[PDB]
């Protein structure tokens, strides 16, 4: 299935 | 879902598409909502709606990367519905297209897509296509995942996943 890896919280 | 006919866009912001106030008024819509767009081939996508005053009645003006999403040129008719429901995403996932990021790309999240998405709120759907224009090099992304799916607003506390292999064009 869905590899989602790491991100980043966009903030404002 | 009216039918409109898809016309240039004055306004050049991807999220954004313009009826006029009339248009808006009878299909009960309000500056800066959601709205669910049908093009050709089963395509969908979702936008915000702003008026503009020189649209027609029957016209919808949107730009070349919401036209090309939709496969719709100048001319051809798409269906706008109202999109409520949408909600605020917990995540999404977006990789590059193969072809715009040949060779040695900079982080795409600093470069091309924080700027893109920072307090723009825009609306986006598991799919789409959009064009980031970081300087002069443009990378194209294809939206992989959303969380809600398939559709979500990308706001302050969206996470957004970047890392991947490169999608390959068509």
């Amino acid at each position: 299935r869905h590899n989602w890896g790491q991100g980043f919280r966009l903030g404002d | 879902p009216n039918r409109l006919i898809v016309d240039e866009a004055i306004n050049e912001d991807n999220s954004v598409v313009s009826l006029s106030q009339p248009k808006m008024d009878e299909l009960q819509l309000f500056r800066g909502d959601t709205v669910l767009l049908k093009g050709k081939k089963r395509r969908e996508a979702v936008c915000i709606v702003l008026s503009d005053d020189t649209c027609s009645d029957e016209k919808i003006r949107m730009n070349r990367v919401v036209r090309n999403n939709l496969r719709v040129r100048l001319g051809d008719v798409i269906s706008i519905q109202p999109c409520p429901d949408v909600k605020y995403g917990k995540r999404i996932h977006v990789l590059p297209i193969d072809d715009t990021v040949e060779g040695i790309t900079g982080n795409l999240f600093e470069v091309y897509l924080k700027p893109y998405f920072l307090e723009a709120y825009r609306p986006i759907r598991k799919g789409d296509i959009f064009l980031v224009r970081g300087g002069m090099r443009a990378v194209e992304f294809k939206v992989v995942e959303t969380d809600p799916s398939p559709y979500c607003i990308v706001a302050p506390d969206t996470v957004i996943h970047c890392e991947g292999e490169p999608i390959k064009r068509e």
